[PDB]
């Protein structure tokens, strides 16, 4: 394991030089994240909001993840992936300056209201389009869940929160690391087996359950207990199974497949006729907190 | 436990 000094030096070569407090002001904390805190700030010259994630290099279990997030954000851009404007080192902190997405996170929708199948298909389609491109390059997100799905003001999906991502290669085609969010984790990953991009497809299935049911399976169990049930049991069932179409159930059945070798890929899923239901971005807008009644 | 935090458990 390389020293802090050597890790920082490596990271320093890939981030933008300088101090971002020269450009940004009016910092407001908005959250505790997956490897740090998240703020909003205004860019001095425009008065435009940006999001800024701050991660302490010295308080990370897997520092390499900081490096991964920066490099993947720099090199693998997509219309359905959150944009990184710049990154900086400020002492022993990594700051990542991101676009601010006015729609907020999908979690806020699934916990406050009920999506219809056209809306569910729109979200799935957009996530799958991003994943197909990312997976083709060996990038694994490893933390798919509604919290990682952000929405623009006009209802477009942006996959976000690459703080736990990895990249596989011909030389090192699988990862073994037990990482993610307990209730969303793929059974192969919980089992600490060599895994690949397929883990994201399972996680997406659990997010479909969120979109139908409001919460993932086993959410009331201690995390290690939930992980045992995902590992050992038949795939989780929709609590609101009675509400769903044959197309949706057929779709979900291709995601929540325990053997990763039998699980559908993102590229296969883009052709599933459930996604023919997808509404446009205008269909998501009324779900967002700023438009909700009640 | 209804916690939504991402976690690194092991390499």
């Amino acid at each position: 394991r390389v020293s802090h000094e050597q890790f920082r030096a490596a990271l320093q070569l890939v981030v933008d030089p300088g101090d971002p407090r020269s450009y940004l002001d009016n910092f407001i904390k908005i959250g505790e994240g997956s490897t740090g805190i998240v703020c909003i700030a205004t860019v001095r010259s425009s008065g435009k909001l940006v999001a800024v994630k701050k991660m302490d290099l010295r308080k990370q279990q897997r520092r390499e993840l900081l490096f991964n997030e920066v490099v993947i954000m720099r090199d693998y851009q997509h219309e359905n992936v959150v944009e990184m404007y710049n990154s900086y080192l400020v002492g022993d902190e990594l700051w990542v300056v991101m676009e601010f997405l006015e729609g907020g996170a999908l979690t806020d929708i699934v916990t406050h209201t009920r999506m219809n199948e056209e809306q569910i298909a729109a979200v799935c389609l957009a996530v799958l389009q991003a994943l197909s491109v990312l997976h083709a390059q060996g990038v694994i997100h490893r933390d798919i869940k509604s919290d990682s799905i952000l929405l623009t003001h006009d209802g477009r999906v942006k996959l976000s929160d690459f703080g736990f991502c990895a990249q596989v290669s011909k030389e090192v085609p699988r990862r073994k690391s037990l990482v993610g969010t307990p209730y969303w984790m793929a059974p192969e990953l919980i089992s600490r087996l060599p895994y690949g991009p397929e883990v994201d497809i399972w996680s997406l299935g659990i997010m479909v359950i969120e979109m139908v049911d409001g919460e993932p399976p086993y959410f009331n169990e201690p995390p290690l207990k939930a992980m045992k049930m995902i590992r050992d049991n038949l795939p989780p069932r929709l609590k609101n199974l009675h509400k769903v179409s044959p197309s949706l159930k057929g779709f979900l059945d291709r995601l929540l497949v325990r053997d990763p070798a039998q699980r559908a890929t993102a590229a296969e899923l883009l052709k599933h006729p459930f996604l023919a239901k997808a509404g446009p971005p205008a269909s998501i807008v009324p779900l967002m907190r700023q438009n909700r009644t009640r | 436990r209804r916690r939504r935090r991402s976690w690194y458990f092991d390499g």
